[PDB]
């Protein structure tokens, strides 16, 4: 990239989340988070990091629609709430009238050229999903699907992803969009995504049938104590089995560990979770 | 002399999580304050029901900034309900998983959310637009300074989370913290892979990091002068020096009025008249505490219940540990009170209470936390064990209770967890964001930041940037104090 080159809209709105998809992104290290914020993408709003605030940050991202209409990306960070009429999510206030995340995603989720929603909780409901819960959170393609908004999603899981498939996502739909328009660009993206809305890219192998601890696995070697790292993890409660995730290569923080190798996998990408990975810890 | 302006602020940003502020201004000062924690997810019934180990993972989503210190919490609370006996490796290792965050949470919170109220960075977004009148004092040169350490300290936050992963598998949220230790025994190679790290993370610190809080806050003496609040303060105890639960890098104390006084978890209690839960609920200590939300309940502005200790309204965080614990300051810190402000000093609390309980002084308070945390941890990579076991794997207990205490970046955390039927039958939390950000009491009492607001000036009602300045001196993240 360059600080002089093309870099399109992106507003980043948090709903149910609990900012480590934001965190995961900034520990990306190749574009390093310098890089993709002053060279790739032009981040408009984000309630973390941004200079101004309240209704003045509100009324900018509202600027930056209407001069951008149809062509920012719109990130969710968190599943939408729609119990209460929204009330269990209040994003700002503006014109002296509050704004839930319901609000916000009708607003904006309309204009987008597209949206991204990163994160198990914005892809799949999430933790603010399972049982227990009471604020009736909901994937951003549901909601917006029970709304009639039609705009393209696509889902960037994991709690959190890894940082590597949501600039890497980035990254893709940049290059389809460069190659054939937004729409032809569009287009090119979906035809990439599994039947869960993921890139396979990244999404695309399982975990254990590539996992170097597979010859265990078959052999029935298994670990009793999370201390031992020669065998198989499966009766610690490894959900490697019914995971898609390149994790096994791609590893996580600059490459120093990943999850199978420091414990078990937890299936934190895929549509049950957690509910349906859970108990960790048994098989 | 001017009357009165009601100014509100949602989103708060450049802190964590949803917070609206609303503050009645008189006369060019703030005369009152209430602080909205925004959104709601309720951690504490989705919990319930489920075999408790699995709420070492649950719980650390409660907030991505600082997972490892729910971690920490909730393995502690399950070690105790457990009758976990974590080996001593493994009380080590935690230590240098957690302390980790420490050291990130500290940068991230100084340049990534701070330094822009002080500092203007890049002419593009996200660094603007922003208020015409910002109060920007720096000169070319410091200000370019800031700008230079913001995009350091960027790579420095990412090679801290490194340091987190290589013994806590990954961060966000770890998976090497458990009942009964940690999940990976440190190896030799990876022990210089840390030290490695930790030499980087430390010359940032001593070379660039505590420096530019003194001299930016040189520049902005005014600002030691406002947000005092009701200067009391609670420590809980953090980071175990050695297996007795007795001796903890950040020792347990209660700081109001003027006194320190011991620490007694049974005088917490949990408010809700001003907070959108169900009346029946109020006053609860955590080991009886109760979440029933209830967000069309009439006065209410907030999902952050309102601790009270013995009555009493505390701040958490790095000044409260920092005063309660009097450590000696850094060497440059002893300096540059010295050369920049006319300062002798050798112990935090020579700074005096009112600059050490001020916006300012938070701000230092908590550079200064982060260079005590570098001389633990190189402890700590001295004390270690390369190959020593750092686990135990306890079975479920059918009927059981806990509670972990630990001091997360922000302040005083604990976790209470109850077992039945071997499985979690309640799960309380009071965090550190919410003895800071909460609402005000059945009795009408404000919570810590909301009465630290109070005199904050005012002087222009247009770019009023004072106020959310106060409050991002408490590092607030609302996704912990409402969970
Ligand atoms: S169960 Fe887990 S540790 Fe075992 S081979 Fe499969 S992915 Fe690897
Ligand atoms: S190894 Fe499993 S739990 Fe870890 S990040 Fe990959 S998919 Fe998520
Ligand atoms: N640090 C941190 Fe998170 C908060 N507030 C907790 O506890
Ligand atoms: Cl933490
Ligand atoms: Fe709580
Ligand atoms: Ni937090
Ligand atoms: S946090």
């Amino acid at each position: 990239g360059t600080l002089t080159g093309e870099r399109p809209p992106v507003f980043w709105l948090q709903g149910q989340g609990c900012t480590g998809c934001s965190v995961t992104l900034l520990n990306s290290v190749h574009p390093s988070i310098a890089d993709v914020l002053l060279k790739v993408i032009s981040l408009e709003f984000h309630p973390t990091v941004m200079a101004w605030e309240g209704e003045h940050a509100i009324e900018h991202m509202r600027k930056v629609a209407e001069k951008f209409k149809g062509k920012f990306f719109l990130v969710i960070e968190g599943s939408v709430p729609v119990e209460a009429d929204g009330k269990y999510c209040i994003i700002g206030e503006a014109n002296h009238h509050e704004i839930s995340m319901v609000d916000a995603l009708k607003e904006f989720g309309p204009n987008a050229a597209a949206v991204l929603a990163v994160g198990t909780c914005a892809a799949y409901g999430g933790i603010p999903a399972a049982e227990g819960s009471e604020t009736g959170a909901t994937a951003v393609s549901k909601f917006l699907g029970d709304n009639g908004i039609k705009t393209p999603v696509v889902n960037i899981p994991g709690c959190p992803p890894h940082p590597d498939w949501i600039v890497g996502t980035v990254v893709l739909a940049l290059d389809a969009i460069k190659k054939n328009g937004l729409e032809g660009g569009l287009a090119e993206v979906v035809k990439v995504l599994d039947s869960d809305g993921r890139p396979t890219p990244f999404f695309g192998r399982n975990i254990h049938e590539n996992c170097p601890y597979l010859d265990k696995y078959d052999e029935g070697v298994m670990s009793a104590t999370f201390t031992d790292k020669v065998g198989c993890r499966y009766d610690l409660g490894c959900k490697g089995p019914m995971t898609m995730a390149d994790c096994f290569e791609r590893k996580w923080n600059g490459g120093v560990n990943w999850c199978v190798q420091n414990a078990v996998c937890i299936g934190c990408v895929e549509p049950d979770f957690p509910d349906g990975k859970s108990p960790f810890y048994q098989a | 002399a001017t009357g009165r302006t009601t100014i509100a602020i949602d989103p708060v940003t450049r802190i964590e999580g949803h917070l609206k502020a609303e503050v009645v201004v008189e006369n060019g000062k703030v005369v009152d304050a209430r602080l909205s924690g925004g959104m709601y997810r309720g951690f504490e019934t989705i919990l319930r029901g489920r075999d408790p180990r699995d709420a070492s993972q649950i719980v650390q989503r409660i907030c991505g900034v600082c997972p490892t210190a729910h971690s920490t919490a909730s393995v502690l609370a399950l070690d105790e309900a457990f009758g976990a006996k974590v080996p001593n490796n493994g009380r080590i290792t935690r230590n240098l998983i957690f302390g980790a965050n420490y050291l990130q949470s500290h940068i991230l919170h100084f340049y990534h959310l701070s330094a822009q109220d002080f500092v203007q960075g890049p002419d593009t977004a996200p660094f603007v637009p922003r208020f015409p009148k910002s109060d920007l004092r720096l000169s070319k040169e410091l200000n370019k300074a800031g700008v230079d350490q913001y995009i350091e300290a960027l790579e420095v936050r990412r090679i801290c989370h490194e340091m987190v992963a290589l013994f806590g598998g990954r961060m966000p949220h770890v998976q090497g913290q458990v009942v009964g230790g940690a999940t990976e025994i440190p190896t030799k190679e990876k022990l210089v892979e840390y030290a490695a790290r930790f030499k980087k993370v430390r010359d940032f610190v001593e070379q660039k990091y505590v420096p530019v809080v003194y001299t930016i806050g040189s520049k902005y003496k005014d600002m030691f002068k406002v947000g005092q609040g009701f200067k009391a303060a609670l420590c809980v105890g953090a980071f175990p020096l050695d297996n007795s639960g007795k001796k903890h890098l950040f020792m347990p104390g209660v700081y109001a009025k003027g006194k320190d006084m011991p620490f007694d978890p049974s005088k917490i209690k949990e408010y809700v008249k001003y907070s959108w839960f169900a009346e029946e609920t109020t006053g609860l200590n955590y080991k009886e505490g109760k979440t029933i939300p209830a967000p069309d309940k009439a006065g209410a502005y907030s999902f952050v219940k309102a601790p009270r200790y013995d009555g009493l309204s505390l701040e958490v965080g790095p000044l409260a540990r920092m005063w309660v614990n009097n450590p000696e300051l850094s060497p440059v810190g002893k300096k540059l009170l010295k050369d920049l402000f006319g300062i002798s000093a050798k112990k935090f609390r020579d700074l005096g209470e009112e600059a050490a309980f001020s916006l300012m002084g938070r701000h230092v308070a908590r550079a200064e936390e982060t260079y005590y945390m570098l001389g633990a941890i190189e402890g700590w990579l001295k004390e270690i064990k390369a190959g020593e076991d750092t686990v135990v794997m306890p079975a479920v207990p059918a009927s059981a209770e806990g509670t972990g205490f630990t001091e997360a970046p922000r302040g005083s955390l604990l976790h209470y967890v109850k077992v039945k039927d071997s499985k979690i039958d309640n799960y309380q939390i009071v965090s550190a964001s919410l003895w800071n950000c909460n609402p005000r009491d059945d009795m009408g009492q404000r919570g810590a930041v909301e009465e630290a607001l109070i005199g904050i000036p005012v002087d222009d009602i247009q770019n009023p940037v004072n106020v959310a300045r106060l409050i991002r001196a408490f590092d607030p993240x609302l996704s912990c104090a409402v969970h």
